[PDB]
């Protein structure tokens, strides 16, 4: 029952389908060269080791082609031909499949490690570059008396580049998590049983303020 | 309020998703991955979802007879010939009764008796179940199939199911008992 998830499923059948075939596909061809051709007597040969095979095929299907060995028996190049028309299609189709999986993946998962002595409020609701600029400048303001308060934001969502650059500004007193208030499991990694408050943020622009409520 | 009671008012709530019961009370300890069964607003009665009953394809291929026993008792008594009269498109058709149709209203009924007072008082005060079922069904009739129990002994008013206990298990005063009887 460990392969859980229909994209960790999808990942190991990638990965172990294209390393089988490529290690069977440079056997083939060690077998082929090494051996040398049949209508030559087996005169015409290379000696290969299955290393130099499974690096050709690498360099090959992904269409680098160096040149530096390649094949020279008529069987070796025919099933080179074989393989460019099948394994060119393999090689472009998985390797962005596989860059796609290992891609989505949550970078702002984790807990918020309440420290010592200090003070953490949650917020949550419509969490936007917009309306976290706002909150954070009057929040954050010098003409506020010094607090040490966190703002923990919790949404489910990741950041844009602009949010994101403006979390790594607050670095030292803002940090954020995805998840949803809606999660007794997210409540608990933002330590809600412990901070001082929670502000939930609502759309004053959605196209409906009854959903939004 | 009601001073002129709040959470001491009964009720069954329809659920269109079974995740959401975990919002209905407080002090439950909510956990999003226990199934709907497990959670204490289901185990108490104050909740229902359908995801309960898609197993009724199961056991009406298993045992045919097994859903019209169910039927029988959660319809109050609906039968083919009462579907059949409604499939006729007329509405349900009523009126006075013969002696010989009437026979049909001494049928059997669940319902929900108290060991607070009355003759099975004597198994509340420190009696165990099995003297009970043994008891109600020899003087009365009445076939015992589970209990209703506080869940807190002390200060709530929630009480929780309990299907078929074992024949030792101890009673309290304060126990109610599902019944299945005749009059
Ligand atoms: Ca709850
Ligand atoms: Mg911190």
């Amino acid at each position: 029952n460990v392969l859980k998830t229909s994209t960790l499923i999808r990942l190991v059948q990638l990965v172990v389908s294209f390393v089988s075939l490529w290690l069977t596909a440079a056997g083939f061809l060690h077998l082929l060269e090494n051996s040398g051709d049949p209508f030559f007597d087996f005169g015409n040969a290379q000696h290969l080791t299955y290393w130099e095979c499974l690096y050709f095929l690498m360099v090959t299907m992904s269409t680098v082609g160096f040149g530096d060995i390649f094949a020279t028996t008529v069987l070796g190049r025919t099933f080179v031909v074989i393989f460019i028309m099948i394994f060119i299609g393999l090689f472009a189709s998985f390797i962005p499949e596989i860059a796609e999986i290992l891609g989505k993946r949550q970078k702002y998962g984790g807990s918020y490690k309440k420290e010592r002595g200090k003070r953490h409020v949650v917020v949550c609701g419509y969490i936007t570059f917009d309306s976290v600029s706002n909150f954070l400048k009057d929040f954050l303001h010098k003409d506020r008396e010094d607090v040490d308060v966190e703002i923990v934001f919790l949404h489910k969502g990741l950041p844009g580049l602009e949010l994101e650059g403006l979390l790594k500004r607050h670095f030292t007193q803002v940090e954020y998590f995805w998840g949803s208030v809606m999660d007794a499991n997210d409540l608990e990694r933002v330590k809600i049983q412990e901070a001082d408050a929670c502000l939930v943020l609502a759309n004053k622009y959605c196209q409906d303020p009854d959903q939004e409520d | 309020t009601f001073d002129d009671a709040g959470a001491n008012v009964p009720l069954i709530t329809e659920l269109a998703n079974d995740s959401n019961v975990q919002f209905l009370d407080q002090d439950d300890d909510d956990d999003p991955d226990t199934e709907l069964y497990m959670t204490q607003p289901f185990a108490c009665g104050t909740a229902f979802a359908v995801s309960v009953l898609d197993s009724l394809m199961s056991t009406s291929y298993f045992n045919d007879n097994a859903l019209t026993l169910i039927r029988t008792l959660i319809t109050g008594g609906a039968t083919p010939e009462l579907e059949q009269i409604l499939a006729e498109g007329a509405g349900m058709r009523g009126g006075y009764c013969s002696p010989a149709v009437l026979a049909n209203r001494d049928r059997c009924r669940v319902a929900q008796i108290s060991l607070f007072d009355g003759p099975l008082a004597q198994f509340g005060q420190g009696g165990h179940y099995g003297e009970l079922f043994v008891y109600a069904l020899r003087h009365f009739g009445i076939l015992c199939i589970g209990l209703y129990r506080f869940r807190d002994t002390n200060p709530s008013s929630k009480r929780y199911v309990i299907t078929n206990p074992p024949e030792d298990f101890p009673l309290l005063p304060t126990d109610q008992v599902y019944v299945l009887t005749y009059k």
